[PDB]
């Protein structure tokens, strides 16, 4: 139900170092 | 990892370490998919070819972990196995087809900043992101080369058109499986290698926002090779059988 | 080469 929002990334809307390498993918 | 980099903290919650008791040594990823259960390889415990046959009190999944060796008092929780559960199907005589394992906690960790479960995916979910070129990412403690990391290890992969996989090796590739990483050509590399077995092939969602597992890493010929890939158990085509097993009990 | 672990866990 909570799964997959990382407690210090997206709970907080910050993103880790190579995510947007992951989104610009698709 | 090979070619990967130093996780950050709190980047892979999911991240499992499955550890051996006797003598205490790191055997494989896993992931944790609920408050008591987790997800791996079914080679990362039961593999005859080599005698391999753990059972629940031979195994201790450490979970919240970054650093590799360190015991990392506050932050990490280590939990006891109350059953293993491998797919009926499993073929470790051939390919390493159905390449999966449950996993139930003596006991619920409790969550934190550190501890988290990843999404198991549903049909859809499956269907828009599993294609030829989209990149997921794997995370391990296992060896850099085909030589050990301090800290958790990350690299991003883009999966692979079936048809590269199946003619870059002479196994005989599955629908349950697939295939990732960098064609000779595309200038970076990456890849899995020994100690990451088990461990979770991720990828983000753009449409929610939510981090779903979608493979499984099973197995590779070598680490990093050229022309080589790495191969993963297909998280949703064994969906039917993970809730049949949450749900007996 | 891993840092021992608390017995409880054993
Ligand atoms: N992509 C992958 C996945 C799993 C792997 C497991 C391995 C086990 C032993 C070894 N010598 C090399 C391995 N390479 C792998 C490469």
């Amino acid at each position: 139900a909570d799964c997959g929002l990382r407690p210090l990334f997206e709970k907080k809307s910050l993103e880790d170092k190579t995510e947007r390498e992951l989104l610009e993918s698709y | 990892i090979v070619e990967g980099s130093d996780a950050e903290i709190g980047m892979s919650p999911w991240q499992v370490m499955l550890f051996r008791k006797s003598p205490q040594e790191l055997l494989c990823g896993a992931s944790l998919i609920s408050d008591r259960w987790v997800l791996t390889a079914a080679h990362c415990l039961l593999y005859p070819p080599w005698d391999k046959n753990f059972t629940e009190n031979d195994l201790l999944v450490r979970i919240g972990k970054h650093s590799r060796t360190r015991y990392e008092r506050n932050i990490e929780k280590i939990s006891m196995l109350e059953k293993i559960y491998i797919h009926p199907r499993y073929n470790w005589r051939e390919n390493l087809d159905r390449d999966i394992a449950l996993m139930k906690l003596k006991k619920p960790v409790a969550f934190s900043d550190y501890i988290h479960p990843v999404c198991l995916p549903d049909r859809e979910t499956a269907a828009s992101l599993l294609q030829a070129g989209y990149k997921g990412r794997v995370t391990g403690w296992g060896n850099l080369k085909e030589g050990q990391p301090s800290v958790l290890q990350v690299v991003n992969l883009p999966i692979v058109e079936r048809p590269v996989c199946k003619d870059s090796t002479r196994i005989r590739i599955t629908d349950n499986m697939f295939c990732a990483g960098y064609k000779p050509d595309e200038g970076k590399r990456g890849d899995a290698c020994e100690g990451d077995s088990g461990g979770p092939f991720v990828m983000k969602s753009p449409f929610n926002n939510r981090w779903y597992q979608m493979g499984i890493v099973s197995w590779g010929e070598g680490c990093d090779r050229d022309g080589k890939y790495g191969f993963y158990t297909h998280v949703f085509r064994l969906k039917k059988w993970i809730q049949k097993v949450i749900d007996q009990f | 080469d891993f840092e021992e672990i608390p017995e409880e866990y054993l």
